[PDB]
């Protein structure tokens, strides 16, 4: 029994720097690909839970021809701080991966990251639009996944900003 | 032309199950772990 998924997808990890030189190196590292809804579960159950990884792990979930990397490429990433949520991580989490791995968040989506930080955890998720009105679509339904009743969690950044040292949203809600 | 096959979020729980997976489950966690050790030895708290 097989339940394929639309497309193959790669997990990635991106380990914490022990040493300053371990920051030449090149710490992101494809973990596995999946193509069922059965391979995604093997994995899950296999893996660290978002809320036990160490500080300034990455846990990114693309599609298997994208890497997880230009600032001028097209699109952006709507970006969900979880502030007073974060105890709920680990169901966040993985809801959002099923609603992406099972294309119901989308009209493209490129992938999906986890990131552990000082001060507050986050997700990004990675699309190619760049018209405000599919990217209020995905960030509605975005934030009907994560079960949010109040503005603020989520914000919109496009490619651009990444270039910048304060980068700033182009929407939030 | 087009393709897609869509799950909604239940239905993927619906099909939720010892799992095999294809890499050293058991290798990532200890790196994982190694790391958690080192930063807890470096963070100075108190
Ligand atoms: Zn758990
Ligand atoms: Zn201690």
């Amino acid at each position: 029994v097989k339940h394929p998924l639309n497309t193959a997808w790669t997990l990635w990890y991106t380990k914490p720097a022990v040493d300053k030189s371990e920051s030449w190196s090149d710490l992101l590292r494809p973990v596995t690909s999946f193509q069922t809804v059965e391979e995604f579960w093997a994995i899950i159950q296999n893996i660290p839970e978002p809320h036990e990884l160490p500080l300034k792990s990455d846990y990114h979930v693309f599609r298997n021809d994208v890497r997880p990397e230009e600032a001028n490429a097209k699109g952006g990433k709507w970006s969900f701080q979880l502030r007073g949520k974060g105890a709920d991580i680990d169901e966040l989490w993985l809801r959002t991966l099923l609603a992406v791995i099972g294309e119901t968040i989308d009209e493209q989506i490129n992938g999906v990251v986890l990131s552990i930080r000082k001060g507050g955890n986050k997700f990004a998720l990675w699309t190619a639009s760049e018209d405000k009105e599919p990217l209020l679509r995905i960030g509605g339904k975005f934030k009907q996944v994560l079960a949010l009743t109040d503005d603020g969690h989520l914000e919109f950044f496009p490619h651009s900003s990444a270039n910048g040292r304060h980068p700033q949203p182009s929407i939030t809600l | 032309g087009p393709h897609m096959i869509k799950y909604t979020i239940d239905e993927l729980f619906q099909l939720k199950p010892t799992l095999e997976v294809n890499f050293d489950a058991v290798e990532f966690r200890a790196i994982i772990e190694k790391v958690k050790q080192l930063q807890h030895l470096k963070e100075e708290e108190f």
